[PDB]
């Protein structure tokens, strides 16, 4: 239920445009429609609201879940002379030259 | 030339039939509820 | 769109498979059965247009 | 319009469209879910009757083309008919985007 | 056991002799009706305007004509439609309560009705109906009509088609319009 | 079998010679018509604010126009609207009871109106509607306007 | 939708069915006279003149 609701509130939707063609004779407007965005702080994923009731009492994603960025993947980390760290391992491609690259 | 078959057509009266759906009802139907109670 | 029609239908699909042509750009489109949602009528008998 | 002011450029360009104005509906999130249609249903309601979705094929005349759908050419045109739209509640009532956009 | 004003039926007792056709028109058909005979382009039937016959479960027609009465006053809130009643004679046991039947209500007279074949009434890639019509002068056109309802095997037209003219139905191929032709008869 | 206080019917008997029409409307609309009415700008007719005239199911106009009645006091929380009444007379019997139909009721008559074509206004870096004009020493400025409902093809 | 009585809405009801192009964005015009074209680029490495 959480999956289906947080794949139903950060949709990037093709919201249509105002004056789009085909046009009725005599329109003198245009502008592109954005219709909700998909979100991007925190405060944005804690306030997914996943039901609620006609009364108006809600459950939001705070009293759900803990929402907060984290790694993509937690398994390959590194370390530096005792400072924490992380790198990138260069391969040089086919053909190519070490000191050029 | 070309020779082909071709009508002659004129005006006439016609009835414009439509054609519409729906279910057979019952004339006189009676559900026989009982009125009086016991086995 | 006539015209344009008779072009993506009939030219454009001979047109792209010569020897040289590698990429084309149609000025228009075909034919493309548009349905337009009157939504009154919609409205009127409580449909989406989902 | 520092190398307009250059004499040793001619006829700078931008090679590009500057910013105008872009009509930002904003769907009241909680309002909608509360009187009852869900959120799914708005962004189909939205993104069909604006966005001119792609539904299937059918051929014609020896040719398989496609199948749109969209709002009318008289049902878009201004932030006026925006409001014509209505979206289905969850118990077969109809909820219009005046309550919620 | 059985209790008294039971809400479950004990046996169900129906006779046949007549049978209701509930036949649901929908509300935008008897609108333009009512736009249409008020203006002089559909004349009210009058004396044979009752009858209405029955299309059953099989495309067989039914062989009794039956009328009809009170085309109904509400609507529903749904599908917008309103429900006709309509009634059968029915000697043998042929037609059953709850078949799922059409019916051809008949309403309009025509009184100036032109009607061209299907084999002279093709569509273009437009899809609009076109039909080639040969002129006064002897050569052939093209003409753009609407075609609303098919009366047996022949379409009839509303505008763009008018009365005495000539479309070929047979040899439409190798005819092109702006080319030379002859009229015979097939 | 026929019980007494029966729940389900056996026929409707109904007239119909003045329909009544439930017309149905938003309450935000309603709550900003009410703001724009007591912000003095807009004066509310007493001539044409009774005037109904509904137009059928297929675009076509109602031939005659009738009264318009109260509006109820209370919104529905399953859509969030209020519903209007009207009084339409049926002499010829030709609109039925439940068919959908829309209204077209004023809701205020603007005294000496001024109206910006779609052309000469637009928006800056912020949202706000300008207008470039000219001054009387033949000299062009910027000035932000308060332009937001389209009738016709201007503001 | 259709009830059990049998009383549907079909989609002429509800929309107006008519073939059109799918996107109307671009739309040229030749010397006066409506028209339409098919713009073309040549692949890399080949001809203009046998193209």
């Amino acid at each position: 239920d959480v999956s289906s609701a947080i794949q139903a509130q950060n949709v990037q939707i093709s919201s249509g445009q105002l004056g789009g063609l085909p046009a009725v004779k005599g329109q003198q407007l245009n502008a592109t429609i954005i219709g909700k965005t998909r979100l991007q702080t925190a405060e944005q994923f804690e306030n997914i609201l996943l039901k609620v009731n006609p009364d108006g009492s809600q459950v939001r994603l705070k009293d759900v879940a803990d929402v907060g960025l984290g790694g993509q993947d937690y398994s390959i980390n590194a370390q530096f002379n005792g400072s924490p760290a992380s790198g990138i391992a260069i391969k040089l491609a086919t053909g190519a030259n070490a000191l050029d690259t | 030339t070309p020779e082909v078959g071709i009508v002659t057509l004129e005006a006439q009266t016609v009835t414009l039939n439509t054609e519409l759906p729906g279910r057979t009802n019952a004339f006189r139907i009676a559900e026989v509820r009982p009125q009086v109670n016991g086995i | 769109e006539d015209l344009s029609n008779y072009i993506v239908s009939n030219i454009q699909d001979p047109l792209s498979r010569t020897k040289g042509v590698g990429d084309f750009q149609v000025f228009g489109s075909q034919y493309s059965m548009r349905i337009w949602l009157d939504p009154a009528k919609l409205n009127s008998y409580q449909l989406t247009p989902g | 319009m520092l190398a307009a002011q250059n004499p040793a450029l001619q006829r700078v360009r931008p090679n590009g469209m500057s910013d105008e104005p872009q009509y930002k509906l904003e769907i009241d999130d909680e309002k909608a879910s509360a009187l009852g249609v869900s959120l799914a249903d708005i962004n189909s309601t939205v993104s069909i009757a604006w966005g001119s979705s792609y539904v299937n094929d059918f051929i014609d005349r020896g040719r398989v083309k496609r199948v749109y759908l969209q709002g009318r050419p008289d049902a878009r045109m201004n932030p006026d008919d925006l409001s014509k739209w209505y979206v289905r509640n969850d118990k077969g009532e109809m909820v219009p985007f005046n309550a919620f956009a | 056991l059985v209790t008294n004003g039971q809400a479950n039926a004990m046996a169900t007792v129906q006779q046949l002799d007549p049978i209701y056709v509930d036949v649901t028109q929908p509300s935008t058909a008897l609108l333009r009706l009512r736009r249409e005979l008020a203006s002089g382009q559909l004349e009210r039937a009058g004396d044979n305007a009752a009858k209405v016959s029955l299309k059953l479960e099989d495309g067989s027609q039914y062989p009794l004509e039956g009328r009809l009465e009170f085309s109904e006053v509400s609507v529903d809130e749904g599908t917008g439609s309103v429900t006709i009643r309509a009634v059968f004679p029915n000697p043998n046991n042929e037609l059953l309560p709850g078949m799922f039947v059409h019916a051809q209500l008949q309403e309009g007279v025509k009184q100036k009705a032109i009607l061209a074949p299907q084999q002279g009434v093709t569509r273009d890639l437009k899809g609009q109906a076109t039909a080639l019509v040969v002129n006064a002068q002897n050569k052939v056109e093209l003409r753009v009509i609407k075609a609303d309802r098919v009366i047996g095997d022949k379409w009839l037209v509303t505008e763009g088609l008018n009365a005495g003219d000539k479309i070929i139905t047979e040899g439409l191929q190798f005819v092109q319009p702006g080319v030379e032709v002859k009229t015979v008869p097939a």
